C-alpha cells in the first residue's frame, strides 16, 4: 500500500480547454497521463477512403490525407464502438465504423469550396467538428471538377496515427519557480516567469529545495474538437487504468504459469 | 650524477636499506660480496646501455615506441598484489637481477 | 492460380479493410500488393475475401 | 570502533583560488587538537558551509559501532544502528594516496592522506602519529557534523 | 518500402507473449520483466511505483531499441519479498491511485461545471 | 498547395482559418492582429497561416481535362 | 600509428565531459536508470559517494562501473593548467583536470577526447591492451 493520494483542482474549463492542477502525485504518473493524452485516447477519425471520382487539382491520396485529419465528434460514441480489427464484421458495420459520403460537383463559374460541411455521415452523432468558426476546407473545385467519395471512420488512438490524437496542445509543467533545480539557468534574471510562478518581481528563482520532489503538476489540455477537453482526461485515466489492468491480468497468468 | 644516484644500488647504507628491504634481505645484501659484485655488474651493464642509448639517440629524445608498457604493468602488479609502498619489500635484489 | 490477379480485401486481422491485388498466391498464404501503401504484404487466404 | 581519525576543524578558507564547480566547494580547514590541515570538496548545495564554521570530522573504516567491515554495496534496508545517525554530512570514498616527508635517511614525520569520495577529493595532512589508520586503496567514510 | 505498420507498436502478433518473467542469476531476489508492445508510458510509472516500495532494492526500466516495442523492467527486492509480488503490488497501487484520480477529477469537473 | 488541416507541430485545426485570415487581412488587420483574432496563440500555429502559400488558386486557373 | 582508430565521439564525448565533472550528483532513480543500460553490470548498486543528507552518487562512480576490469591510467583534461603539476595541489586537483583511473575506477579527473578519444595511451587504448577486443567493445557500447 504505497499508492499516492492525488488531488485535482480545475482552474479553467471551456469547450476547448481544461487547465487543471494535480497535486500529491509522482512525476512519472503525471508524464504518463500526459503521454496518454496524446497517444492512447481513442477517438473516431476517417481511415478508409474510396474515391469514385476526383477531377480536382489535388490527387487522390492528397484528398484522403486531408479527409483523415478532419476531426469528428467522438463523444459518447467511441466508448461504445469496436475496433475494426476486433470486430466480427466482414468489412464494416455500425459497431466499428461510421460511414461518410461526399459528392460535390462545381457547375458555377466561381470557385467551389468543398469543406467539411459537405461530409455527410449516416450517424447523426459522429459529424465533423466544424459542422456542429468556418468549416475545414478539403479542396477547391473549378467548374467541371468533381469530387465523389465514400469514407469509413474507425476508432483508434494517437500511438497509431496523429489523426487520432484528440489534443491540440498539452501544456504540462511542474515546479514553476525552479525550486528543485531540475533545470539550471546560467543567468536566472534573463528568464521570464511562468503563469503559475509564485515569486515576486525582484526574485528570479525560488530558494533551492534539497528535500523537494515534483509534487504539483499544471496541465492545459486543449482539444482539437473530437472530444470535450474533460472527456480527453477522463478517457486518458480510464485507458491508463485499463492498460495496467490488462498488464496485471497477463502478469497473473505468467506468475501462475511458473 | 643523477643516473648514478637513481640507478646504482646502494648496498653500503645499511640503515637506509633496513626500510627499503626486509631484515633478512639486508643481512645477505650487506654480507654477501657476491651479491654486491653482481649488483655492481648490473650497474656497469646499465652504464654501457646508457652510452649505447647516447649513440642511438644523440638528440636526447627519450620517447620510444616499444612493445610492453613496463611502467603500466608495474602499476598493475602493485594494484593486483596490494603493494604497500610504505613498508619494506620482501623481494631480494638478486631475484630482480 | 485462380486468385492471382484478382482484386481482394483483407477481412480479418490487423490489415482488415485494406484493398489489394494478389501478385502471388499459394494454398495457404497469398502476397497481396496493397493499394493504400507502398508494400506487398503476405496474408493467409482465410483472412481474404474477393471483391 | 573502526574510527581512523577524529577531530574538530574550523574553516579558514572557502574556494581560495575561485569557485570551479557550482555544487562542489573546496574548504580549507585547520584544527586544534592535532594541528591538522584539511582540504575537502563538499557538496555545498545539499550541505551549505559558511566561512569560519566549526565541525566535527570523523574518518572511519566502517559505519558500525561493531567495527565489522562492510562490502561497499548500497544497503538502504540495513537496520543495524549506524554511526551516520549522529552526523549530518556522510561521504564514502577510497583513500588513494599516502604522501610524507620521509627520506631514505629519516622516517615520515608529516603525513598526507588523499581520499576520493567519488571524485570529491580530500587531503588530510599533519603529524604522522595520527595518520596510521590510513592505508592505500582502503575504503573510508567521512562523517562531519556542524558545531553550534 | 521497409515501413513497419503503425499497429506494430501496440499489437501483439500471434504467438507473442505480453509479459515474460526471467529470474537473472547475477544477484538474489532479482527478476527481469520483458513486456512486449509497451513503451515508456507504463515503464516509467511501474519503475516509480516500485521505487516507492521500501522493500525494493532496485527498480529500473529500459527500451533496448526505440525501433522495437519492448520494455525490460529489472526489479530486485529484499530476500523476504519477491519481485513478482513487488510488481503486482506496484500495478495494484497504480490502478488504485488512477481510480482515485479519475473519481476526484469527475468530482472537480462537476464542481467547475455547476459553479 | 492548400492550407493544411492540422498544424504540423501540435495538431490544432488551421484548415478552417485560411479564408477567415484572408478576410481579416482584407479588413486592414495586421497579420499579428489577424492571427490573434483567430485564436492562433502558439507560434507553431501562427506560422501555419503566416507562411502558407495558396498555390491551389494558381492551379485552378488551368482548365480541367474533363 | 599504434593508437585506436575509434574513440568516444560527438554527444557521448560532450556528455562524458559534462558527466565526470566534480559537481555531478545522481539520485537513486537516475542511478538505477543508468545502470539499466550497463550491460557488464554485476547487479549490485555501489555505495554512494554521499550517504547523508541525501544518498547521491557521482558520475565518476557510474563511469567506474563502466570502466572494465582493473584499468590503470593517468591522463589530463584539455583545460589542465601547466603550473599545477609543479604546485602544491598536483595530486588534489582544484579544477579536477588530472584523470586517474586506478583498479578500473575513475578516482578523479574529467574525461574528454584526451582520455576517451583515439589518442595513444588513452582509456580505450589501455582498455584494449589490457582486456581484449571483446571487453573493449563492451566498454564502447556501455559508455555510449
Ligand atoms: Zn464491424
Ligand atoms: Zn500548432
Amino acid at each position: 500500500p504505497y499508492a499516492n493520494q492525488p488531488t485535482v483542482r480545475i482552474t479553467e474549463l471551456t469547450d476547448e480547454n481544461v487547465k487543471f492542477i494535480i497535486e500529491n502525485t509522482d512525476l512519472a504518473v503525471a508524464n504518463s497521463i500526459r503521454r496518454v493524452f496524446i497517444a492512447e485516447v481513442p477517438i473516431i477519425a476517417i481511415d478508409w477512403v474510396q474515391i469514385d471520382a476526383n477531377s480536382s487539382v489535388l490527387h487522390d491520396e492528397f484528398i484522403a490525407h486531408r479527409l483523415g485529419l478532419i476531426p469528428l465528434t467522438s463523444d459518447d460514441i467511441v466508448d461504445k464502438l469496436q475496433y475494426s480489427r476486433d470486430c466480427t464484421c466482414e468489412e464494416f458495420c455500425p459497431e466499428c465504423s461510421v460511414e461518410f459520403t461526399l459528392d460535390v460537383r462545381c457547375n458555377e463559374d466561381q470557385t467551389r469550396h468543398v469543406t467539411s460541411r459537405d461530409l455527410i455521415s449516416n450517424s447523426p452523432r459522429v459529424i465533423p467538428v466544424t459542422s456542429r468558426q468556418d468549416d475545414i476546407l478539403i479542396v477547391k473545385l473549378r467548374k467541371g471538377q468533381e469530387l465523389r467519395l465514400r469514407a469509413y471512420a474507425k476508432k483508434g488512438f494517437g500511438k497509431e496515427h496523429a489523426k487520432w490524437n484528440p489534443t491540440a496542445g498539452v501544456a504540462f509543467e511542474y515546479d514553476p519557480d525552479n525550486a528543485l533545480r531540475h533545470t539550471v539557468y546560467p543567468k536566472p534574471e534573463e528568464w521570464p516567469k511562468s503563469e503559475y510562478s509564485e515569486l515576486d518581481e525582484d526574485e528570479s528563482q525560488a530558494p533551492y529545495d534539497p528535500n523537494g520532489k515534483p509534487e504539483r503538476f499544471y496541465y492545459n489540455v486543449e482539444s482539437c474538437g473530437s472530444l470535450r477537453p474533460e472527456t480527453i482526461v477522463l478517457s486518458a485515466l480510464s485507458g491508463l487504468k485499463k492498460k495496467l489492468s490488462d498488464l496485471q491480468t497477463q502478469l497473473s497468468h505468467e506468475i501462475q504459469s511458473d | 650524477k643523477a643516473f648514478e644516484k637513481k640507478f646504482r644500488f646502494d648496498y653500503t647504507n645499511e640503515r637506509a636499506l633496513r626500510r627499503t628491504l626486509q631484515e633478512d634481505l639486508v643481512k645477505d645484501v650487506l654480507s654477501n660480496a657476491h651479491i654486491q659484485n653482481e649488483l655492481e655488474r648490473e650497474f656497469e651493464r646499465m652504464r654501457e646501455d646508457r652510452e649505447v642509448l647516447r649513440v642511438i639517440f644523440p638528440t636526447g629524445d627519450s620517447k620510444v615506441v616499444l612493445p610492453c608498457n613496463l611502467l603500466r604493468m608495474i602499476w598493475n602488479a602493485q594494484k593486483i598484489f596490494h603493494i604497500n609502498p610504505r613498508l619494506p619489500s620482501d623481494l631480494h635484489p638478486i631475484k630482480v637481477v | 492460380n485462380e486468385l492471382i490477379g484478382q482484386t481482394v480485401r483483407i477481412s480479418q486481422g490487423p490489415y482488415k479493410g485494406y484493398i489489394g491485388v494478389v501478385k502471388d498466391a499459394t494454398e495457404s498464404t497469398a502476397r497481396v500488393e496493397l493499394h493504400s501503401t507502398c508494400q506487398t504484404i503476405s496474408v493467409d487466404r482465410q483472412r481474404l475475401t474477393t471483391v | 570502533a573502526g574510527i581512523l581519525f577524529e577531530d574538530i576543524f574550523d574553516v579558514k578558507d572557502i574556494d581560495p583560488e575561485g569557485k570551479k564547480f557550482d555544487r562542489v566547494s573546496r574548504l580549507h580547514c585547520e584544527s586544534e587538537s592535532f594541528k591538522m590541515d584539511l582540504i575537502l570538496d563538499v557538496n555545498i548545495q545539499i550541505y551549505p558551509v559558511d566561512l569560519g564554521d566549526k565541525f566535527r570530522l570523523v574518518i572511519a573504516s566502517t559505519l558500525y559501532e561493531d567495527g565489522t567491515l562492510d562490502d561497499g554495496e548500497y544497503n538502504p534496508t540495513d537496520d543495524r544502528p549506524s554511526r551516520a545517525d549522529q552526523f549530518e554530512y556522510v561521504m564514502y570514498g577510497k583513500v588513494y594516496r599516502i604522501e610524507g616527508d620521509e627520506t631514505s635517511t629519516e622516517a615520515a614525520t608529516r603525513l598526507s592522506a588523499y581520499v576520493s569520495y567519488g571524485g570529491l577529493l580530500m587531503r588530510l595532512q599533519g603529524d604522522a602519529n595520527n595518520l596510521h589508520g590510513f592505508e592505500v586503496d582502503s575504503r573510508v567514510y567521512l562523517l562531519m557534523k556542524k558545531l553550534a | 518500402m521497409n515501413a513497419p505498420p503503425a499497429f506494430e507498436s501496440f499489437l501483439l502478433f500471434e504467438g507473442e507473449k505480453k509479459i515474460t518473467i526471467n529470474k537473472d542469476t547475477k544477484v538474489p531476489n532479482a527478476c527481469l520483466f520483458t513486456i512486449n508492445k509497451e513503451d515508456h508510458t507504463l515503464g516509467n510509472i511501474i519503475k516509480s511505483q516500485l521505487l516507492k516500495d521500501p522493500q525494493v532494492l532496485f527498480a529500473g526500466y529500459k527500451v533496448p531499441h526505440p525501433l522495437e516495442h519492448k520494455i525490460i523492467i529489472r526489479v530486485q527486492t529484499t530476500p523476504d519479498y519477491s519481485p513478482q509480488e513487488a510488481f503486482t503490488n506496484a500495478i495494484t497501487d497504480l490502478i488504485s491511485e488512477l481510480s482515485l484520480l479519475e473519481e476526484r477529477f469527475r468530482v472537480a469537473i462537476k464542481d467547475k461545471q455547476e459553479g | 498547395m492548400i492550407i493544411p488541416v492540422r498544424c504540423f507541430t501540435c495538431g490544432k485545426i488551421v484548415g478552417n482559418k485560411w479564408e477567415a485570415y484572408l478576410g481579416l487581412l482584407q479588413a486592414e488587420y495586421t497579420e499579428g492582429d489577424a492571427l490573434d483574432a483567430l485564436g492562433l496563440k502558439r507560434y507553431c500555429c501562427r506560422r501555419m497561416l503566416l507562411a502558407h502559400v495558396d498555390l491551389i488558386e494558381k492551379l485552378l486557373n488551368y482548365a480541367p481535362l474533363e | 600509428s599504434n593508437r585506436p582508430v575509434m574513440g568516444i565521439v560527438q554527444d557521448t564525448l560532450t556528455a562524458v565531459r559534462k558527466f565526470t565533472k566534480r559537481d555531478v550528483f545522481l539520485e537513486r532513480g537516475e542511478v538505477m536508470n543508468l545502470l539499466m543500460f550497463l550491460s557488464t553490470w554485476d547487479g549490485k548498486v555501489p555505495q554512494p559517494a554521499i550517504l547523508k543528507p541525501r544518498p547521491l552518487w557521482t558520475g565518476k562512480q557510474i563511469f567506474s562501473l563502466i570502466i572494465p576490469g582493473h584499468i590503470n591510467c593517468i591522463r589530463t583534461h584539455s583545460t589542465h593548467p601547466d603550473d599545477e603539476d609543479s604546485g602544491p595541489y598536483k595530486h588534489i586537483s582544484p579544477g579536477d583536470t588530472k584523470v586517474v583511473v586506478e583498479n578500473g575506477e575513475l578516482i578523479m579527473g574529467i574525461l574528454c577526447k584526451k582520455s576517451l578519444g583515439t589518442s595513444a595511451g588513452s582509456l580505450v587504448h589501455i582498455s584494449y591492451l589490457e582486456m581484449g577486443h571483446d571487453i573493449t567493445r563492451l566498454f564502447y557500447s556501455n559508455i555510449q
